């Protein structure tokens, strides 16, 4: 339930 | 085998561990652990074969997510079943397991704007591929945006998802449903999924649904509280005048700025509302424009924004077959997870 940054994602990774 | 709360869940001896998650009419969902590839997996148990209606939704279900391939969209990793047809009386789908959903959430946690920008560009990503495989989802909704805590988002459960029509059965909830719906519209074009992102994304804004109507009625007096009473070309655009008397009965009402719901909202997310949930289905924002607002101007990638390779078709209308007929299919479509299949 308590969410991680969006910087985990491997989709929001691949915006950088 | 393994027994959840009283019910068989027949997926040994591969798939073992079986923990609750939850529940639906014709099916109930587990987290289990895939002893072959050593992970932790969701498992379906479905058993649609009373009903003709729940035969096909989950043969559409089916048939979509194997041929649809995308980060935002559930898949089906396998799918277990009787070897014989007079044997099989349930079906069960295996899927990535997800943490909770967008609902489960918005219950416990009130999201950050970062959140909802994110997590609103991967449901939109996720629907360019469905709609340019001329697919409509047709049930949007928060309980069928899966999520994790790494903050991925994967759309599921087409069991009502139709190739696009205009122009030439229905739900749980009218909630996410566009107002042309309730009026002149089968839901057969691109513009009803758009309203329901639109009212997803009021709810991230806000942590409740903004168009929470009990009835038919009282549904379209929801919407139009906010909206405002429609112009009279927005009106006998209709496909039906005889409705329309019953919309004329109405008091003039105003339309509710945005910002009055939703005061603390970045005004890019807003104005995206405006254009998603907007009475005219043709003056609605597409799915192509909506990811070039510039509310999602951070994530927007054509290039990383994948299209299907053709439009999905399903060959056979699924509404017109007998659940027998619908069994039989439903059999044949998953034969492929079947030992020694040729
Ligand atoms: N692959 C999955 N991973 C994790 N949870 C899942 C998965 N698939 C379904 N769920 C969950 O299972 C529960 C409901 O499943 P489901 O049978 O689709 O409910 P329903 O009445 O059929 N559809 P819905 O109206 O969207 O809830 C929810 O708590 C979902 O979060």
């Amino acid at each position: 339930p308590q969410l991680k940054p969006i910087e985990a994602s491997i989709l929001a990774a691949r915006r950088v | 085998p393994e027994m959840v709360r009283g019910q068989v869940f027949d997926v040994g001896p591969r798939y073992t561990n079986l923990s609750y998650i939850g529940e639906g009419a014709y099916g109930m969902v587990c987290s289990a652990y895939d002893n072959v590839n050593k992970v932790r997996v969701a498992i379906k148990k479905i058993s649609p074969f009373e009903h003709q209606t729940y035969c096909q939704r989950t043969l559409r279900e089916i048939k979509i997510l194997l041929a649809f391939r995308h980060e935002n969209i559930i898949g089906i990793n396998d799918i277990i079943r009787a070897p014989t047809i007079e044997q099989m009386k349930d079906v069960y789908i295996v899927q990535d397991l997800m943490e909770t959903d967008l609902y489960k959430l918005l219950k416990t946690q009130h999201l950050s704007n970062d959140h909802i920008c994110y997590f609103l560009y991967q449901i939109l990503r996720g629907l360019k591929y469905i709609h340019s495989a001329n697919v409509l989802h047709r049930d949007l909704k928060p309980s069928n945006l899966l999520l994790n805590t790494t903050c991925d988002l994967k759309i599921c459960d087409f069991g009502l998802a139709r190739v696009a029509d205009p122009d030439h059965e229905y739900v749980a909830t009218r909630w996410y449903r566009a107002p042309e719906i309730m009026l002149n519209s089968k839901g057969y074009t691109k513009s009803i999924d758009i309203w329901s992102v639109g009212c997803i994304l009021a709810e991230m804004l806000s942590n409740r649904p903004i168009f929470p109507g009990k009835h038919y009625l009282d549904q379209l007096n929801h919407i139009l509280g906010i909206l405002g009473s429609p112009s009279q070309e927005d009106l006998n655009c209709i496909i039906n005048l005889k409705a329309r008397n019953y919309l004329l009965s109405l008091p003039h009402k105003n339309k509710v700025p945005w910002n009055r719901l939703f005061p603390n909202a970045d005004s890019k997310a807003l104005d995206l509302l405006d254009k998603m949930l907007t009475f005219n289905p043709h003056k609605r924002i597409e799915v192509e424009q909506a990811l070039a607002h510039p509310y999602l101007a951070q994530y927007y990638d054509p290039s990383d924004e994948p299209i299907a390779e053709a439009p999905f078709k399903f060959d056979m209308e699924l509404d017109d077959l007998p659940k027998e007929k619908l069994k039989e299919l439903i059999f044949e479509e998953t034969a492929r997870f079947q030992p020694g299949y040729r």
